[PDB]
RNA sequence: UCUAGUCCGACUUUGUGAAAUGAC
């Protein structure tokens, strides 16, 4: 039992030894290009406790991010609206920086299935992650049964419609209660359903 | 009713009963409750004192269920007794009926009106007011507390 | 926690009702874990050692500086209650460490 | 308008509902706690953008302020406010007229 | 009443040393 040991090492990041290993990391990933097949898991325990499996038709992608919040994409900062939606600075994507390097190789590698994604590194500029996928028509993918539910056709595109882990995480389900309530089934379905006007037919 | 909307009376009369001066235009006076301190002040004063300003403690995230209370009168305990059990008191002044309010759905036996004559009856509630127990004593009875 | 008094006011209030220990579940024991667990732990601490906000707490431990090592560590923790708890951990790891 | 120092006036307090004599002082107004329920729900209604949210009052018109005297009780060392007419000038033991 | 840009400071990117001076 060797991935205690891992693990717990990779808690203490303020570390000499991990602020070594980490800032060496950091410039070799700089000089590659923003998304990168990488041989194996460079996290492995973290990687298996995220369902990776070492077999054939799992793989894994390093994926880079820039960092920051979302200027508005309005021509000379100019908005045609009243004050309260003038502003074009500090504002804030509602996803994550975890869901888009997901969706990044989700699009880029459209003939596989994102099951997961982890957080390995980052600076000032740059925010990085590796993203597990799977090659749902590989034969050993689709005779495991833990996995093989990902080769159906409901679980197309998990990342773009906000399934992933990180997804759950922004759309508010990662909780329940009276501070997530009106996250579940989904914020637009409670919206509509508390909007609805029941006109029974004996009224 | 279609038949009896009264527009029907008014077809070829022009103004459909709105007048040829003032006319029956959009919003001549502002939208629902607009203008409720300025042009309106009269009517909200007049029909609505108190409608303006805040008053009181505020209580977040409040549950009725915690204030559930209801009550009973002295004059309506009788009325819960079934009437079999209403011979068998008047045929044995003996023993005594015991009237779990409880049980018909009440909490708190409160003291209107007066009970039946020569009739002492055992009440069983949560809570009751002093005038209840007061009256209850004096024809005879008893009070026990239960929750 | 004692029996209830059977009226629906006052201290102990609501229903008599027989009071039993709820039976043992494994979840009681949550937030323990293994010998393995706290060996493996206890062996990566001297492997990482400590970090820079943490051995800034242990060097005002060293001058008698509590209430500023308790305000620092709030500041970096966050919360009263992890910032006195990391203050004891520090203490515990200085009271051993002078005494060697 | 000149006011004494001292007043024999009632004193609303359960130990002395009597007249008794008191100290005269000007009221001030204290300072603004940003704590307080309005500064917490404006300062929460200001933050990010939009402008200034509340109206800001710009026309004046009064050239005085009804000055409230702070009256303490020597007995019960409680306070009273009691309110006078708006002026311009206004002192408290001001020397009197002729002396 | 606001805003793109721009100037300015802090933190971050951000490591390895030395000296002077100062604090605890
Ligand atoms: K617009
Ligand atoms: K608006
Ligand atoms: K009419
Ligand atoms: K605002
Ligand atoms: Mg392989
Ligand atoms: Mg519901
Ligand atoms: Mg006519
Ligand atoms: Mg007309
Ligand atoms: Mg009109
Ligand atoms: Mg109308
Ligand atoms: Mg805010
Ligand atoms: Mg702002
Ligand atoms: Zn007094």
């Amino acid at each position: 039992g060797a991935y205690t040991y891992v693990s717990e090492l990779w808690r203490k990041k303020q570390s000499d030894v991990m602020r070594f290993l980490q800032r060496v990391r950091c410039w070799e990933y700089r000089q590659l290009p923003s998304i990168v097949r990488v041989t194996r898991p460079t996290r492995p325990d973290k990687a298996r406790r995220l369902g990776y499996k070492a077999k054939q038709g799992y793989v894994v992608y390093r994926v880079r991010v820039k960092r920051g919040g979302r200027k508005r994409p309005v021509s000379k900062g100019i908005v045609y609206g009243k004050p309260t939606n003038q502003g074009v600075t500090q504002l804030k994507f509602q996803r994550s920086k975890r869901s888009v390097a997901e969706e990044r190789a989700g699009r880029k590698l459209g003939g596989l299935k994102v099951l997961n994604s982890y957080w390995i590194n980052e600076d000032s500029t740059y925010k990085y992650f590796e993203v597990i996928l799977v090659d749902q028509a590989h034969a050993a993918i689709r005779n495991d049964p833990r996995i093989n539910w990902i080769c159906n056709p409901v679980h197309k595109h998990r990342e773009l419609r906000g399934l992933t882990s990180a997804g759950k995480k922004y759309r508010g389900l990662r909780g329940r209660g009276h501070l997530h309530h009106k996250a579940r089934p989904s914020r637009r379905a409670t919206w509509k359903r508390n909007q609805t006007l029941s006109l029974r037919r004996y009224r | 009713t279609t038949r009896f909307k009264k527009n029907r009376k008014k077809r070829g009369h022009v103004s459909a009963g709105h007048g040829r001066i003032g006319k029956h235009r959009k919003h001549p006076g502002g939208r629902g409750n607009a203008g409720g301190m300025h042009h309106h002040r009269i009517l909200f004063d007049k029909y609505h004192p108190g409608y303006f300003g805040k008053v009181g403690m505020r209580y977040f995230h409040k549950l009725r269920n915690k204030f559930y209370c209801p009550t009973v009168n002295i004059d309506t305990l009788w009325s819960l007794v079934p009437q079999e059990v209403k011979d068998k008191a008047a045929a044995n002044k003996g023993t005594a009926p015991l009237i779990d309010v409880t049980q018909f759905g009440y909490f708190k036996v409160l003291g209107k009106g007066v009970l039946p004559t020569g009739q002492p009856v055992v009440v069983k509630a949560k809570l009751i007011s002093k005038n209840a127990e007061k009256k209850i004593k004096e024809n005879g009875g008893a009070v026990v507390l239960t929750a | 926690k004692q029996p209830n008094t059977g009226i629906s006011v006052g201290l102990n209030k609501g229903h008599v009702v027989t009071k039993k220990e709820l039976a043992p579940r494994p979840s009681d024991r949550k937030g323990k874990t293994s010998k393995r667990i706290h060996f493996v732990r206890s062996l990566i601490r001297e492997v990482a050692g400590f970090a820079p906000y943490e051995k800034r707490i242990t060097e005002l431990l060293k001058v008698g500086k509590d209430k500023r090592a308790l305000k620092v560590a709030k500041r970096k923790l966050g919360t009263h209650k992890r910032a006195k708890k990391k203050r004891e951990e520090m203490s515990s790891v200085l009271r051993k460490m002078r005494a060697t | 308008v000149n006011v004494p120092k001292t007043k024999k006036t009632y004193c609303k307090s359960k130990e002395c509902k009597k007249h008794t004599l008191h100290k005269v002082t000007q009221y001030k107004k204290g300072k603004d706690s940003l704590a307080a329920q309005g500064k917490r729900r404006y300062d929460r209604k200001q933050s990010g953008y939009g402008g200034q949210t509340k109206p800001v009052f710009h026309k004046k018109a009064k050239t005085t302020k009804k000055i409230v005297l702070r009256l303490q009780c020597q007995g019960c060392k409680h306070v009273s406010q009691h309110p006078i007419k708006r002026c311009k000038h206004f002192e408290i033991g001001g020397d009197k007229k002729g002396k």
